[PDB]
RNA sequence: UUCAACCAUCAAGCCCUGGGCUUGUGUUGGGGACCCGCGGCUGCUCGCGGGCCCUGAAAAGCAGUGGCGGGCGUGCCAGCCG
C-alpha cells in the first residue's frame, strides 16, 4: 500500500526537479573528477536517467572518472542530485586502480591482475602497464577516453555494514550537492 | 491576532480551578 | 466479485488507518513441554 | 521629450481640483492619502514575463516622507547585526520609520502561513529587501505580497562589494552610512513594475501635493521610464495618462502612430 | 452495480489527477475523475470528484479518508447522493486540463502585422474613443489637444 | 548535557555580573508528569492533552477525559506510555500536554488541534458512552450460530 | 551490552546518546586498530623478543599481503592503512640499519631476507596487482590473524626503534601521503661493504618499473638519490628525466 | 609481462592448516532458518470499517 | 513502507576607479464593491493588465483554447510549443 503523502511528496519532488532542469537548460553556459552514484529520489527524469546511463552510474556506490569539459560539466550539473563528485588525488587514483581495478574485455569484468591485459587492450595507444593507465587517468592525457572506457565502474563498499545498529544506513547522505573538491578523498578512502 | 492563536487559546466557559494562590 | 471488491477496500482502509505491519511470526513448537531457557551464568 | 510640461501642469491642476471637489461632497484626510497615478500605455507588451523586482526611479520630491509610514526591512542572516545597526548607528528619523528588521531565515520560519503573510502585509506600508535574498521572497511571501504590485519588496544593496558564509562571524555588509543612504533612496524612489502588459502604473505623488511638484515628478518619471524600461523607447509609447484612484484618466501625451514600425504595415 | 461519487476538498498542492487515481485505485477501480480547475490559469481549486465503479467501495474510501491530515490540510471526503449527482459533473474528466497562455497569445495579437484596411478601422475606432474621452473630460474642465492620427 | 551547558553559561553571566535571563531565553517544552498535567488542565493552561491507553492502574487516568471535557481542553488517547516516554526522556509517561509553542510552530499546533477535534473527538463522541467487552469465545460463538441455525431450520 | 545500549538509544531517538555511547565501542572502522586490545596476549605468546623475531616471517607475510587488499567488514580500510603504515615503519628500520640481505623475484612474489639481531627473517610480498579473494579461504579468521599480527608488529617496531635509539612512531606527513609519497612520507628522528653498494650512484626509476621494491632495495643497499616519474608519487630526488646528475636509469619498456 | 602465479592469501590459509593452527572447514552459504508460523495481529483482525 | 532540508545569504558582465548599471523568472484558491488602460465583438459583452477591501492553507457541476511528436480520427501522454 502507498500513502497519499508519498504521492504528494513525489509530485513535489518531480516539480522541483523539472524547474531545476529547465533553469539549467535556459542558462546553458581540463581537470579530473571522481563521481560516485548516491541515493537520491526514486523517480529520475529522462534526461538525468540517460546521462546516468551514459556515465555508467546505474548502481549505488559506482564510481567513475570524468574529464571536465563543457559538456561533462553540464552533465554533472544535471545529475548533481544523484552523485557526489570531487577531485581525486594521486593516492586515491592509485589505490582505486590497484585495489578495485577491473577491465572491460569482450564485455566482461576482468580484474587487472597483470600488465598483459592492459597491453592487449590499450597497447595501440601506448598504454602497456597499470602505471601507464594511472598516468593517463591522472594527467588526463589524449587517450583519457579510451582509458576510462577500459576501466569498469568501481564498486565501492559501505562501511556501515560493519556495525549492526547502523546496518541499513547509507554511507553518503544526500543533500550536500555541488563540488566537494578535495573532500571526495575522504569518501574514497572510507569506501575503497 | 491570529485564528491559530484563537484556536489554541479556546477553552470552555467554566472558571479555572486553583489549589492555592500562586506567586 | 462483490465480496472481493469489499475485501480489497477493507484491506486498503486497514492499511490507511493502521499501517502495513499486520502479521507476526510465532515459533513452531513440536513439543508441548516448555523448558526454561538457558541464560548466561 | 514629446510630453508638453504646460499640459502636464494643467492636468495636475485639473485633477487636484476634481479630487478636492469630489472629496468635499475628515475632508482634509480624504484629500490626503490619495495617490496620484501615472499610466503608460504601450503598443506591445512591455515585458515578456512577470518581473517581481521593482525598478527604482529617483525623484526630486521623494515619496513616503510622512512620519506615519512604517517600513519593514528584510535582510540576509543574521538579523541581529542589522537590528543593532538600526538601534545604534542610524539617524533618528530612519530609526523611527523602520518598524521591523527580519532576516530571511526568520521570515521563512515565522511567516509561511498565508494568514501570517497577510498580517505582515497589513502591519507595514513599505518593504525593503536585500538583493542577496530577494529572489527567494516570492516563495516566502506568496501571492499575498505579489498578486498586487503596491507592496512588493523594493531592492536595496546591503552587501559588501569586492565557501559558505557563517552569519555569526561575518555579515558581509557594506558600511552603515552607505546602508542608510541606500535605504533612504529606496524609500523615496518611485516604483516600476514590469508585467507582460500594455499598461504600467506608477505612483508619483498624493492629492495634497502641489501641482508643480506633481508635474516635476511626472516629467522625470516619464523620462526615466521611457529611457530605461520601455523597449524601442518612444516608438513603443502610445498613451500617457494621469489619474486618481476613483477619477478618470487625463491624457498628457497621445501618439499619432498606432503601429510599432513600417514592418507592421503590410499590403 | 451503481457507481459511487465522492467529493474531495481541501486538496494540498500535489494531490492531483494521477495521485488521486493511483491512491484511490488501491481502494477500488475508478470509473471517472475530475479535479476542478481554473480555465484562466490551469490551477487547481483544491476540490475534485471521483466516480468509483462500486458504491460501498466509494463509501469505505470516503469514511477512511475523511478528516485525514495531509500536508497541513484536513481533507473533506464525502459521498454525494445519486439524486444530487449533476448529469454534467464529469464533463472533461479523465483528460488533461491544458495550461493555455492567453496572455502570450494576446501579446502576439499585438505583435503580428496587419493590413491597411485593418489599420483604417483601428484608426476609426481610435478617433471615436478619443472623442468619447474628450466629452467625458469636458465636464472636469480639462482640454487636451490630441494630434491627428496619420493614416497609412 | 544541555542543562549542564546552560548552567555553565549562566554561571559565566553571573560571574561577569549579568542576570541569567540575559543569556537564557524562555523555554518551550512538552509538559509531563500526571500531577503537573492535571494542575495545568484545572488552571486551563493546557492546549492539548495526550493520554496513554495502557496505564496500569487505570484509575490514574480514568477521570482525565471527563476533566478535559469539563475544562474544554482538546484531548486524545494515544497508544504507548513508552512512546510518550520517548518524548519526555523517560521509560514511560502516562500523559503529556502542550501549553504553548514557539511562533513558528503556532500554526502547526492549531492545525493539529483542529485535526484532533474533527478526526478523533467527533468520531468517538458516541462510541465513548458505550459498554465494552461482552465478546464471546470462538467455540461458544460457533455453538450459538449452530443453535440459531437449528432453531431457524426447525 | 554496549551494543544493546546503543540500539536502545537509536530506537528511542537519542542520537546524541547513541553517538556518545558509540565512541566507547572503539570500532576498527574509525580507529584503524583491532576492536579488542591484545597487548597482554602478546607477552603471553612470546616470552622473548627472539621468539617474536622467529614469528616475524608469518607476521610480515600476512601484513604485507593485507596492505594491498580492498576494504571489507572483517578488515576495514583504516585497518588496511595501519597495516601499510606498520610495514613502512619496519622497512625504514631495515633501511637505516642495513639489515636487508637477499631478495628473490619468483613467479609468486618477491622474497625478502633480512637479519635482525642474528635471526634470519624471510617473507613473501605480492607483486602490486589486483589480489583475488576466493571463497576457498576463511577470510574472517584471516582477519583475526591480521589483528594479532599488527598488534605484534607494533611492539616489534617500537623495540627495534628504541634499540637503535630512534623516536617511535616516526613522523608521518599526511599531505605527502595523499600526494603518494609511500615510504617518503616518513621522517626518522633521533631520540631526545655491501651496505654501500649504491652509495655513489643516482638512480631514476621509469614508470613501468616497480617503485616500492626498487626504492626499498636501493635505499637498503646505500642509494641516497633516487628519482622517478612524477606519477609514481611525491618524494623523488628528481622528477625530470633529463637531469644530468642521473647515473643509472631502470627501464622495462621495449 | 610477468604473469604472477598462485594465490598468496590461499597460500597463507593452507600454511595455517598444514602447520596445524586451525582445521580445514568449508564455507556455509545458507544457514537453516528457524521454523516459524505467520499469523495476523489481534488489532488488525479486530479492525472494522 | 521517512509529509525534513536543499534557488544566488551572491555570481557573471559593462563603465574603467566610480560604486553604480544589466542579467540570473521565482506567486494558494476563492469572494465583494469599484475607477481605468488596451485588444476583439455591429455593439452589449468577452479577453489581457493594473487600482481598493475580505479570508484558518477557507473550497460542492458549469471544462475553456490550437498544433508538433509519442500512444491506441481519438474527454490518451508523469512530453513540449502556441
Amino acid at each position: 500500500f502507498k500513502r497519499a503523502e508519498k504521492y504528494v511528496k513525489e509530485y513535489r519532488e518531480q516539480e522541483r526537479e523539472k524547474i531545476r532542469l529547465a533553469r539549467i537548460a535556459k542558462q546553458q553556459g581540463a581537470k579530473l573528477v571522481f563521481v560516485i552514484r548516491i541515493k537520491g529520489i526514486n523517480k529520475i527524469p529522462p534526461k538525468p536517467r540517460k546521462i546516468l546511463q551514459l556515465l555508467r552510474l546505474r548502481q549505488i556506490n559506482n564510481g567513475v572518472f570524468v574529464k571536465v569539459t563543457k559538456a561533462t560539466a553540464e552533465m554533472i550539473k544535471i545529475v548533481e542530485p544523484w552523485v557526489a563528485y570531487g577531485y581525486p588525488n594521486l593516492k586515491s587514483v592509485r589505490e582505486l586502480i590497484y585495489k578495485r581495478g577491473y577491465g572491460k574485455v569482450n564485455g566482461q569484468r576482468i580484474p587487472l591482475t597483470d600488465n598483459a591485459i592492459i597491453e592487449e587492450n590499450l597497447g595501440k595507444y601506448g598504454i602497456i602497464c597499470i602505471e601507464d593507465l594511472i598516468h593517463e587517468i591522472f594527467t588526463v592525457g589524449p587517450n583519457f577516453k579510451q582509458a576510462a572506457n577500459f576501466l569498469w565502474p568501481f564498486k565501492l563498499s559501505n562501511p556501515n555494514g560493519g556495525f549492526r545498529p547502523r546496518k541499513f544506513k547509507h554511507f553518503i547522505e544526500g543533500g550536500d550537492l555541488g563540488n566537494r573538491e578535495e573532500h571526495i578523498n575522504a569518501l574514497i578512502r572510507a569506501m575503497n | 491576532g491570529l485564528k491559530a492563536d484563537e484556536i489554541i487559546a479556546q477553552r470552555s466557559a467554566l472558571p479555572a480551578v486553583s489549589v492555592r494562590k500562586r506567586a | 466479485s462483490k465480496a472481493a471488491k469489499g475485501a480489497q477496500a477493507k484491506k486498503a482502509a486497514q492499511a490507511a488507518l493502521k499501517g502495513v505491519h499486520s502479521h507476526k511470526k510465532t515459533k513452531v513448537r513440536k513439543s508441548t513441554t516448555f523448558h526454561r531457557p538457558k541464560t548466561l551464568v | 521629450i514629446p510630453v508638453d510640461p504646460d499640459q502636464t501642469l494643467k492636468a495636475c491642476k485639473a485633477l487636484l481640483a476634481h479630487i478636492k471637489k469630489a472629496a468635499a461632497a475628515d475632508e482634509e484626510s480624504t484629500v490626503a492619502e490619495t495617490p496620484i497615478w501615472l499610466t503608460l500605455t504601450t503598443k506591445k507588451h512591455i515585458h515578456d514575463s512577470h518581473r517581481l523586482q521593482p525598478g527604482k526611479i529617483i525623484l526630486p520630491h521623494p515619496l513616503n516622507t510622512s512620519e506615519e509610514i512604517s517600513v519593514c526591512l528584510i535582510t540576509a542572516d543574521p538579523q541581529r547585526f542589522y537590528k543593532n545597526a538600526v538601534a545604534d548607528e542610524f539617524p533618528e528619523d530612519l530609526r523611527a520609520k523602520i518598524g521591523r528588521v527580519i532576516d530571511i531565515s526568520h521570515l521563512k520560519a515565522k511567516f509561511k502561513a498565508y494568514e501570517a503573510q497577510r498580517k505582515l502585509f497589513s502591519e507595514h506600508d513599505v518593504f525593503l529587501a536585500d538583493t542577496r535574498i530577494i529572489n527567494r521572497l516570492p516563495k516566502a511571501l506568496g501571492k499575498t505580497f505579489y498578486k498586487t504590485t503596491t507592496k512588493r519588496p523594493i531592492p536595496v544593496v546591503l552587501m559588501a562589494q569586492r565557501e559558505k558564509r557563517d552569519p555569526l562571524e561575518n555579515a558581509n555588509a557594506r558600511p552603515i552610512p552607505e546602508i542608510v543612504a541606500e535605504i533612504r533612496k529606496a524609500i523615496g524612489a518611485a516604483l516600476v513594475h514590469l508585467s507582460p502588459s500594455t499598461n504600467t502604473a506608477i505612483k508619483v505623488g498624493y492629492a495634497n501635493w502641489e501641482p508643480e511638484k506633481l508635474a516635476a515628478n511626472i516629467e522625470t518619471v516619464i523620462r526615466e521610464l521611457v529611457e530605461r524600461f520601455v523597449p524601442q523607447k518612444w516608438q513603443n509609447v502610445r498613451n500617457f495618462y494621469v489619474k486618481g484612484p476613483e477619477t478618470a484618466a487625463l491624457p498628457i501625451y497621445q501618439t499619432d502612430e498606432l503601429w510599432l514600425d513600417e514592418s507592421k504595415v503590410v499590403p | 452495480s451503481q457507481p459511487g461519487v465522492m467529493y474531495i476538498a481541501r486538496l494540498p498542492h500535489g494531490f492531483y489527477e494521477h495521485e488521486l487515481r493511483g491512491y484511490f485505485s488501491q481502494f477500488g477501480e475508478i470509473t471517472r475523475l475530475r479535479v476542478v480547475r481554473n480555465k484562466k490559469t490551469g490551477a487547481s481549486r483544491h476540490r475534485a470528484f471521483i466516480e468509483f465503479a462500486d458504491a460501498e467501495v466509494a463509501d469505505i474510501a470516503a469514511r477512511t479518508m475523511d478528516k485525514y491530515l495531509l500536508f497541513g490540510h484536513i481533507l473533506t471526503c464525502k459521498i454525494v447522493p445519486p439524486a444530487q449527482v449533476h448529469p454534467d459533473l464529469f464533463k472533461g474528466a479523465n483528460r488533461r486540463f491544458k495550461v493555455v497562455p492567453w496572455n502570450k497569445m494576446a501579446g502576439r495579437q499585438l505583435e503580428r502585422p496587419l493590413s491597411e484596411s485593418q489599420w483604417q478601422v483601428k484608426v476609426a475606432k481610435e478617433e471615436q474613443r478619443r472623442a468619447a474621452r474628450a466629452e467625458k473630460l469636458k465636464e472636469m474642465g480639462y482640454e487636451f489637444e490630441a494630434p491627428a492620427l496619420k493614416v497609412p | 548535557q544541555e542543562k549542564k551547558e546552560r548552567l555553565l553559561r549562566e554561571a559565566t553571566a553571573i560571574k561577569e555580573g549579568k542576570k541569567k535571563e540575559d543569556v537564557s531565553k524562555k523555554p518551550y517544552t512538552v509538559k509531563y508528569g500526571l500531577n503537573h498535567v492535571v494542575g495545568l488542565i484545572e488552571n486551563k493552561k493546557a492546549s492539548l492533552v495526550l493520554i496513554a491507553n495502557d496505564v496500569d492502574p487505570i484509575e490514574l487516568v480514568v477521570f482525565l477525559p471527563a476533566l478535559c471535557r469539563k475544562m474544554g481542553i482538546p484531548y486524545a488517547i494515544i497508544k504507548g506510555k513508552a512512546r510518550l516516554g520517548t518524548l519526555v526522556h523517560k521509560k514511560t509517561a502516562a500523559v503529556v500536554a502542550i501549553t504553548e509553542v514557539r511562533s513558528e510552530d503556532k500554526n502547526e499546533l492549531a492545525k493539529l488541534i483542529s485535526a484532533v477535534k474533527e478526526g478523533y473527538l467527533e468520531k468517538v463522541e458516541d462510541t465513548r458512552k458505550r459498554w465494552g467487552g461482552g465478546i464471546m469465545g470462538f467455540k461458544a460463538q460457533k455453538r450459538e450460530e449452530k443453535r440459531k441455525k437449528s432453531l431457524e431450520t426447525a | 551490552a554496549l551494543e544493546k545500549k546503543i540500539s536502545r538509544a537509536l530506537g528511542r531517538g537519542d542520537v546524541s546518546n547513541a553517538a556518545r555511547l558509540e565512541r566507547n565501542a572503539n570500532l576498527p572502522e574509525k580507529t584503524g586498530k583491532p576492536r579488542y586490545t591484545l597487548n597482554h596476549i602478546i607477552r603471553e605468546r612470546y616470552p622473548t623478543f627472539q621468539d617474536a623475531l622467529r614469528d616475524l616471517d608469518d607476521c610480515l607475510s600476512m601484513l604485507f599481503l593485507f596492505a594491498n587488499l580492498p576494504s571489507t567488514t572483517a578488515v576495514p580500510a583504516k585497518m588496511i592503512a595501519r597495516c601499510e603504515r606498520l610495514c613502512h615503519e619496519f622497512q625504514h628500520y631495515l633501511i637505516v640499519t642495513h639489515s636487508l640481505r637477499k631478495s628473490f623475484l619468483s613467479i609468486k612474489g618477491i622474497y625478502y631476507q633480512a637479519n635482525i639481531q642474528g635471526e634470519d627473517i624471510l617473507w613473501l610480498v605480492p607483486y602490486k596487482f589486483n589480489q583475488r579473494i576466493v571463497g576457498d579461504v576463511d577470510f574472517r579468521i584471516m582477519g583475526t590473524f591480521v589483528e594479532f599480527y599488527m598488534t605484534l608488529l607494533g611492539f616489534v617496531n617500537y623495540r627495534l626503534y628504541t634499540s637503535i635509539g630512534l623516536k617511535y612512531p616516526p613522523k608521518f606527513d599526511q599531505v605527502k601521503d595523499d600526494q603518494g609519497a609511500e615510504l617518503a612520507a616518513f621522517s626518522l628522528e633521533g631520540l631526545n661493504d655491501p651496505s654501500q653498494l649504491f652509495a655513489n650512484f643516482t638512480f631514476f626509476l621509469s614508470r613501468e618499473t616497480p617503485r616500492q621494491p626498487l626504492e626499498f632495495i636501493l635505499r637498503a643497499f646505500g642509494c641516497k638519490r633516487i628519482g622517478w616519474d612524477a606519477v609514481l608519487g611525491e618524494g623523488a630526488f628528481t622528477t625530470d628525466e633529463s637531469d644530468p646528475r642521473i647515473t643509472h636509469q631502470i627501464i622495462d619498456r621495449p | 609481462r610477468l604473469k604472477p602465479e598462485g594465490n598468496l592469501l590461499k597460500d597463507r590459509y593452507r600454511s595455517m592448516i598444514v602447520r596445524g593452527k586451525l582445521e580445514a572447514r568449508r564455507k556455509i552459504p545458507f544457514r537453516k532458518q528457524a521454523k516459524t508460523k505467520l499469523t495476523e495481529k489481534w488489532t488488525f483482525k479486530d479492525f472494522r470499517i
